[PDB]
């Protein structure tokens, strides 16, 4: 069932791609 | 003249409360 | 016949459930309670 | 960074309202939103291509974007048969790449670009109260829209043509050599009644009319853009409207909501710009096809059958489907005479493809379910429902924003003064 | 079913359509990162 | 009774929120109020006339 | 200033009239007056109307053996469909009555009147210094009426599917509509029911607390009662946020139920859980959804005539 | 009935023109605020 | 501030413990071939 | 005497230590309660292969009040 | 030559992911846009060139 | 006879509505 696992991995990576920017800005004292 | 008792009930239900309310309003309006 | 076919997903889901439940139960209760302290803290009855 | 409630007066849930007087941030937001729109377009096109079985018809597998590309005549042959699915893939990929570009532009303008563009970029800077710069923007975008319409006409006339569903022996891709530019025909639709039998704008039934209407729209839009760039509103115009950002937003909301309702009706009823063999049959088409199939089967078996007279006196299919007696379709016109269906042609002028198409449409009526179980939801149903809901909400938005804009212009968008209540300055016992 | 050359990239495509629905959510997160100021 | 109750709820909310007294500089009218107010936060006269 | 047109404008827009007119008023008043006149006249002395178009007229007027509960104005004949059917387009007045034109007249004039009523609400709010968002609140009942009277017939394809202007007509419309679309299981009708019930709840409870608080404090004294009665301390501490919530709950509920009715007009459906539970060997185990389906099937079989002479 | 159609058309046109020219007669300037 | 096992503790736990138990039960139910 | 705030417990270490080890126990308890089939026995819910008995091929019917226990025991197949 | 196109496309996916995670971070970081203009422009140029080469490779597949 | 009764009741309701609208006691209590 490689297809389902790869789909879940891609979904998790894409989901994490968003809050990662906010976390980086907060930790680095950005102007968010 | 169909359902004479029904007509009487409707007429009484429309008259007695209406007369009571109008009498009360006239009595209080004199004040 | 009825029987669960998944073996180890139970623990993985339980850890997440507990970790989320702790925070999700403490936070709203805090938010609702602080005003309760404020109201019952000098002007009550 | 972002503003605060105390500085701006708008809470977080009204946050975007803080962009009314920031030209650069507003431009960045709009560019980002356009990039997001094209992102969804490309992503959905790729998603539907990856789940597309060319053997089966489009309307049997819940596709709503592929039909739009097919109607223009990309990878489609006679009878709505798919030849290749490369055009759809290239369309999706190009949309996604353009989405990347637009998203980068929007993010840049929203985070780094100047907050106000009227200090160092006078051409792009504007103030809502200005009645010349805003008209200039209106003219530029009218020119853009007219150019797009003329691009559609150019495709329909010189780049392979479009998919005409009224061509003999089923639809096919053909080139409209002589679009009808007659003013009476083109503008007759606009003044046509919106009721049954008339079909205000949804009754357009031939591609020539569509291409001619687009010619007229492109010409008029380019002319209007040129006129607006070189003109200022008349005094009556300056006294009739409210000149502020929210007023323009309200006007746009009203227009776009009306457009959404019109799209709902066009998708539900029309089958010329929405050919049946891509979007599936309309409800009237499904009922008429069921009646036609039953009549054909009864005549073939030998055991007319159901054909009544319309209130006007024509000949129509009988039963519960007599309501749908205004339906016209490619698979039924050859069987229609001067006054309704003709008995002779209905008897011995039925070709196999018409019967096959009627049988196919019979079992795929718009009957469906939100659970998507079956009488299966036709794409027409999804489009109509979604766009009716969007049009209603955008009409509500027009109400809200128009009211707020007028109140703010008057000067009481925050409440009654409490020192000079207008009501207290009026005769009592209204 | 996508050209064969891009066949292995099928699953990722199945996630693209839902991404826009995330952007709105991101906004809230960003606001939650500034204490809803 | 039930439909009239819904009508009363909606009408009362709309009328109270659309006859508010301007006692706040900001464009948001929710912060222009505290529980210890003396006078009511909406104009009964204006709503009655409307 | 003294021009006749200026005086007419001043009178129309004057706030000293007993009932404000405004321009929305000058549009609506003839419309609603025509609608109500025709409605009264047809409700009292209209002849039977061929709703189904199978030469089986349905009586709905008081003179033709009816009472207030069972009276109604029958929708237009199914033969007409969506065709515009004014008086001047019918062959004769008797045929116009037979097919059901007064329903179309009343519904069109009534819809225009309610839209202009929504407009003049805003107009008076603007002429009085009030904020303009009462029309938004009124848009919910207007949206629901628009759905029931115009959008359902549009999707279905005939004005015979619109709600009859009557009581038993309304109940018949509901029963048929449940039979055909299964409204009860649609999430939007669930939201509408929630909106109505919650609006009743909030009206009753707001009235209770305000009446209790009002003595010979309106929000600081009663909040002590509600904060501990059902917990939710500092839930609605503002007299403004609370009233906005009151305005928002039922309005959104009714917007959603109207949208659900329109979608059912374009016929997606409510939920459908028929035969959703099966044991081993494939046998079907009934749920309450199956009993609801049996009731719907009975309703549908009664609604359809099929055999029409 | 041509007469009825003409009468109804005349009435509707009169009312619609009255309405349109009413909202064109400087409506936004007649409000109780001063701005 | 120090004492535990208060009325609030009991009120929270009486509705928290069965909730977790039932969530586990329903999650297990999900994975039944039937 | 003041019913400590929730913020204090949120930052506490003993609370997290207890809960991170006790809540998964409850979750696994429920999972095993459903998986091992104890739920069917305890609550009398028939298994998907026990709805229809060999002798009975239709929904059961109690049709008896004061002997309902024996009736249910017979109908359930036990 | 499907393998070359597939590996180039995967490299494009990774480059675009890095660019997406970085560009807003660079922009929002104070005094960061002017400090890292060169890196951002180089990344954008690489992204465009990789898109174009992927397209050409597809044209040859 | 029933039709006359129904019409009379409806006309009475309409008349009460009209009187309440136009012949109401003036609201000087708060205004
Ligand atoms: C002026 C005010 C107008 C108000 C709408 C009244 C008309 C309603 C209607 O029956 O409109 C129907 C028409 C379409 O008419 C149909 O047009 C059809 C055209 O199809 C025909 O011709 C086609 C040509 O391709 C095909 O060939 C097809 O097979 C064939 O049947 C037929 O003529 C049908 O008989 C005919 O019913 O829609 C249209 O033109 C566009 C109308 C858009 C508005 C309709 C929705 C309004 C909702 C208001 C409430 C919203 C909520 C408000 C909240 C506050
Ligand atoms: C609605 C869209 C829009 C608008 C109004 C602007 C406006 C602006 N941008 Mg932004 N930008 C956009 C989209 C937009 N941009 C997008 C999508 C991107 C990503 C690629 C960028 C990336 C970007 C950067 C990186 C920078 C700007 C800058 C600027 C400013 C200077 C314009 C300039 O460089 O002169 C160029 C002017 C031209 C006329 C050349 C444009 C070339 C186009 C492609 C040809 C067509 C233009 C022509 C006039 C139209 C012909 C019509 C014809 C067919 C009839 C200006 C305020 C600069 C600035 O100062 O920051 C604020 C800057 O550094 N923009
Ligand atoms: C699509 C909808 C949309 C758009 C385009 C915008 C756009 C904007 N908003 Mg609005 N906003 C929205 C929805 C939207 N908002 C919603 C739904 C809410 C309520 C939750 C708000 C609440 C809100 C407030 C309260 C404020 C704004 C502000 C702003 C501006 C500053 C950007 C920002 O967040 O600060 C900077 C934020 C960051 C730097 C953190 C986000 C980092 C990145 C951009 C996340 C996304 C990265 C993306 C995935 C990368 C794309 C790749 C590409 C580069 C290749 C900007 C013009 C502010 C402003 O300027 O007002 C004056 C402001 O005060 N907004
Ligand atoms: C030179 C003036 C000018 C021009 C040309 C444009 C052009 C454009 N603006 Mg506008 N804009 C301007 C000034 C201008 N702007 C100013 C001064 C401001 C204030 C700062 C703005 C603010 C603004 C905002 C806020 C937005 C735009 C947007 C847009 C784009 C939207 C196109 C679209 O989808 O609509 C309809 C058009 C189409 C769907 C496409 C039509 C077909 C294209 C144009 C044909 C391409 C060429 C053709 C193939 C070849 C023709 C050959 C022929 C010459 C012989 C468009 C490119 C929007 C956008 O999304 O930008 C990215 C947007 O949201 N602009
Ligand atoms: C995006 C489209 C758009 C927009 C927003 C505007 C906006 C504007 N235009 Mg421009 N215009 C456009 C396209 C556009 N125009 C095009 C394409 C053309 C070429 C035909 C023109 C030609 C044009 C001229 C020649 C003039 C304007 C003027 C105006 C201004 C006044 C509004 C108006 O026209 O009266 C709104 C409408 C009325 C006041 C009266 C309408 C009353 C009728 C009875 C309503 C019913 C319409 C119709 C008959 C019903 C049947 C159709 C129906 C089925 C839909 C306003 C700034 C005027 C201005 O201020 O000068 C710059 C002006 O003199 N425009
Ligand atoms: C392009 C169209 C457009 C634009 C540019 C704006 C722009 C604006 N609006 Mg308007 N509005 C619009 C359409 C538009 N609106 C429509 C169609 C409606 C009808 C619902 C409204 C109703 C509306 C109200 C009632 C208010 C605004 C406000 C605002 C301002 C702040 C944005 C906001 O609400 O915070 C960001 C928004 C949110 C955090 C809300 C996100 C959650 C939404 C409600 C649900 C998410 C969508 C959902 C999944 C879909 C459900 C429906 C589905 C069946 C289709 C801003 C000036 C506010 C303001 O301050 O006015 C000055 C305000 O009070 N607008
Ligand atoms: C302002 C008041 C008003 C309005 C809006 C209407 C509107 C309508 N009436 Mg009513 N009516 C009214 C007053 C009004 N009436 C009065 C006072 C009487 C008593 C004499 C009647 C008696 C009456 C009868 C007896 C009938 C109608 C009918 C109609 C419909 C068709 C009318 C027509 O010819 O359309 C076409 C009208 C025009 C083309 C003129 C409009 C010209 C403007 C300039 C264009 C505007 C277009 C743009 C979209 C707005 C329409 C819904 C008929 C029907 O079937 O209704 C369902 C019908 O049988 N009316
Ligand atoms: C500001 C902000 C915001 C928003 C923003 C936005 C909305 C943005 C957008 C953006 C965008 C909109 C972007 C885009 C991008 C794109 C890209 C980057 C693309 C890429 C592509 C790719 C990578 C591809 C791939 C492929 C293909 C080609 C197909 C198939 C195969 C594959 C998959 C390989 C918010 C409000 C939230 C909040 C605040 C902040
Ligand atoms: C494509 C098409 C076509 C054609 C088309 C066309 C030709 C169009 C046109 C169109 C047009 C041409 C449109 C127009 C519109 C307009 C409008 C929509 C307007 C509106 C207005 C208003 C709303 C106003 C208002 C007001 C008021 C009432 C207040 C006071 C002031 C004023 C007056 C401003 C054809 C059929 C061939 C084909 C198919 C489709
Ligand atoms: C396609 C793709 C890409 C890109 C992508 C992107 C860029 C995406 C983005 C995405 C995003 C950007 C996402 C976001 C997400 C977010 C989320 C998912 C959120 C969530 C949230 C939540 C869930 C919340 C909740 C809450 C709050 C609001 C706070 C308070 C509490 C509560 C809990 C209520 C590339 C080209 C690289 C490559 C290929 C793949
Ligand atoms: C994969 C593919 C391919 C290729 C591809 C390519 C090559 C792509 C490219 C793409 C691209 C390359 C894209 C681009 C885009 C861009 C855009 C989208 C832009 C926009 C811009 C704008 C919008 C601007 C504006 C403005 C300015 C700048 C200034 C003035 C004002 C205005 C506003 C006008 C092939 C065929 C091999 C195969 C199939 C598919
Ligand atoms: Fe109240």
């Amino acid at each position: 069932n490689i297809e389902l696992a790869l789909t879940l991995v891609s979904l998790v990576l894409v989901v994490s791609a968003g809050p990662l920017v906010v976390v980086l800005l907060s930790a680095r004292g950005g102007n968010l | 003249e169909v359902n004479i008792y029904g007509l009487t009930a409707t007429a009484l239900f429309i008259i007695i409360p209406t007369s009571f309310l109008l009498i009360l309003y006239v009595k209080t309006a004199s004040t | 016949r009825a029987s669960t076919e998944q073996t180890t997903k139970r623990a993985m889901l339980g850890l997440l459930a507990g970790a989320v439940a702790g925070a999700l139960l403490v936070a709203p209760a805090e938010a609702i309670r602080i005003p309760s302290h404020e109201f019952t803290g000098g002007m009550v009855k | 960074g972002g503003r605060d409630q105390e500085t701006t007066g708008f809470a977080w849930w009204s946050g975007n309202a803080r962009l009314i007087n920031l030209s650069g941030k507003l431009l960045g937001a709009h560019v980002a939103h356009a990039g997001l729109i094209v992102f969804w377009a490309g992503a959905m096109n790729l998603f539907e291509v990856s789940h597309f079985v060319p053997e089966k018809p489009m309307y049997e597998q819940g596709l709503i974007l592929l039909p739009h590309i097919a109607t223009l005549g990309y990878g489609v042959g006679p009878g709505g048969e798919i030849i290749d699915t490369f055009p759809y893939f290239v369309s999706g990929v190009l949309h996604l790449i353009s989405s990347a570009v637009l998203g980068f532009g929007g993010v840049y303008h929203s985070l780094i670009g100047p907050e106000t563009l009227e200090e160092s970029y006078p051409f792009f800077g504007y103030v809502w109260k200005d009645k010349n710069k805003m008209t200039n923007i209106l003219g530029y975008h009218l020119i853009m829209l007219g150019l797009g319409a003329w691009l559609l006409v150019w495709k329909a006339m010189y780049f392979g043509g479009v998919y005409d569903t009224w061509a003999p022996g089923g639809g096919d891709v053909r080139v409209i050599t002589n679009p009808t530019t007659n003013a009476a025909v083109i503008f007759g639709y606009l003044v046509k009644s919106p009721f049954g039998g008339d079909g205000w704008i949804c009754s357009v039934d031939n591609m020539e009319d569509i291409i001619g209407g687009h010619i007229w729209i492109g010409t008029l839009e380019i002319l209007g853009g040129i006129w607006h760039i070189y003109t200022t509103p008349w005094p009556w115009a300056r006294r009739a409207f409210v000149w502020s950002g929210e007023a323009y937003l309200s006007y746009s909301l009203g227009a776009i909501g009306v457009m959404g309702f019109i799209a709902c009706c066009m998708s539900w009823f029309n089958n010329t710009a929405y050919p049946s063999e891509f979007y599936g049959p309309t409800g009237p088409e499904a009922s008429q096809s069921q009646a036609f199939t039953f009549l054909v089967r009864d005549q073939r078996l030998g055991a007319g059958k159901y054909l009544m007279r319309s209130p006007t006196g024509e000949i129509i299919f009988g039963g519960e489907t007599m309501r749908f007696w205004d339906f016209r379709g490619p698979w039924l016109e050859p069987l229609r005479g001067p006054n309704g269906l003709d008995l002779n042609k209905l008897k011995n002028d039925i070709q196999p493809w018409q019967e096959r198409r009627a049988a196919e449409y019979m079992t795929h009526a718009p009957l469906g379910s939100l659970n998507s179980v079956g009488g299966f939801v036709s794409p027409r149903s999804w489009l109509a429902c979604s766009h009716f809901c969007l049009g209603f909400f955008f009409f509500i938005g027009h109400l809200w924003h128009a009211g707020r804009a007028r109140a703010a212009a008057a000067g009481f968008e925050k409440g009654i003064d409490r020192f000079d209540e207008p009501v207290l300055s009026m005769r009592p016992l209204d | 079913k996508l050209p064969e050359a891009y066949a292995p990239f099928a699953p990722i495509v199945d996630v693209l359509p839902v991404i826009p629905v995330f952007f709105i959510l991101l906004a809230f997160v960003w606001q939650a990162a500034v204490s809803f100021r | 009774g039930v439909l009239g109750a819904a009508l009363l709820c909606a009408i009362h909310g709309a009328t109270v929120e659309n006859t508010l007294f301007e006692d706040g500089d900001g464009a948001n009218t929710f912060r222009a109020f505290n529980p210890t107010q003396a006078e009511e936060t909406y104009s009964m006269v204006t709503a009655n006339r409307f | 200033n003294s021009s006749l047109w200026a005086r007419f404008c001043e009178w129309i827009t004057s706030t000293e009239n007993r009932l404000y007119i405004g321009w929305f008023g000058v549009i609506m008043i003839p419309c609603l007056l025509t609608a109500t006149s025709v409605f009264i006249i047809a409700f009292i002395a209209a002849p039977p109307v061929d709703i189904d178009g199978i030469r089986e007229p349905v009586s709905g007027s008081l003179l033709y053996g009816n009472n207030i509960i069972t009276g109604a104005v029958i929708p237009t004949s199914n033969a007409i469909g969506l065709h515009f059917y004014p008086i001047w387009e019918a062959a004769s007045l008797d045929e116009w009555l037979y097919n059901g034109g007064p329903y179309q007249l009343i519904v069109c004039h009534f819809l225009l009147g309610v839209y202009c009523y929504m407009g003049r609400e805003w107009e008076l709010s603007f002429r009085l210094g009030m904020r303009p968002w009462i029309a938004v609140a009124y848009s919910a009942p207007v949206a629901a009426a628009s759905a029931v009277f115009l959008v359902y017939p549009i999707g279905q394809g005939s004005f015979s599917d619109g709600m009859p202007l009557g009581i038993s007509g309304t109940f018949n419309f509901m029963i048929v509509f449940q039979a055909e679309h299964n409204i009860l299981m649609h999430p939007f009708h669930m939201l509408g029911v929630a909106g109505v019930f919650g609006g009743s709840l909030f009206s009753a409870m707001h009235g209770s607390l305000v009446t209790s608080s009002l003595i010979r404090y309106n929000i600081v004294a009663a909040h002590g009662y509600f904060g501990r009665l059902i917990f939710q301390y500092a839930s609605f501490n503002n007299s403004r946020s609370l009233h906005f919530f009151l305005a928002a709950w039922p309005v959104i509920g009714i917007w959603f139920t109207a949208l659900g009715l329109s979608t059912m007009a374009f016929n997606l459906n409510g939920f459908n859980f028929n035969q959703s539970v099966v044991d081993s060997q494939g046998r079907v185990l009934n749920t309450w959804a199956d009993i609801i389906n049996r009731a719907n099937l009975g309703m549908e079989v009664m609604h359809e005539r099929n055999a029409h002479n | 009935m041509l007469t009825l159609k003409i009468f109804v058309y005349t009435v509707v046109t009169f009312f619609v023109c009255l309405f349109i020219f009413g909202f064109l007669s400087n409506d936004p300037a007649r409000n109780p605020g001063k701005n | 501030v120090y004492p535990i096992f208060t009325v609030r503790w009991l009120a929270i736990h009486g509705i928290a413990v069965p909730t977790i138990f039932f969530l586990g039960a329903i999650t297990a139910m999900q994975f039944i071939q039937r | 005497p003041v019913e400590r705030p929730f913020s204090d417990i949120l930052t506490s270490i003993r609370y997290w230590v207890i809960h991170s080890i006790t809540v998964p126990a409850l979750f696994i308890a429920g999972w095993l309660f459903v998986s091992t089939g104890l739920a069917y026995d305890v609550f009398g819910t028939p298994r998907p292969n026990e709805y229809f008995t060999e002798d009975r091929q239709e929904a059961p019917l109690i049709t008896d009040r004061f002997n309902a226990l024996e009736q249910v025991k017979k109908l359930s197949g036990n | 030559m499907t393998s070359i196109l597939q590996v180039a496309l995967l490299a494009l996916i990774f480059v675009s992911f890095a660019l997406v995670v970085g560009v807003p971070v660079v922009f929002a970081t104070p005094n960061g846009w002017t400090d890292n203009k060169g890196a951002v422009f180089s990344g954008l140029s690489l992204w465009l060139l990789l898109v174009f080469v992927v397209g050409i490779l597809n044209s040859f597949v | 006879m029933e039709a006359l009764v129904y019409t009379f009741l409806l006309v009475g309701t309409l008349g009460i509505i009209f009187f309440s609208i136009f012949f109401r006691d003036p609201p000087r209590m708060i205004k």
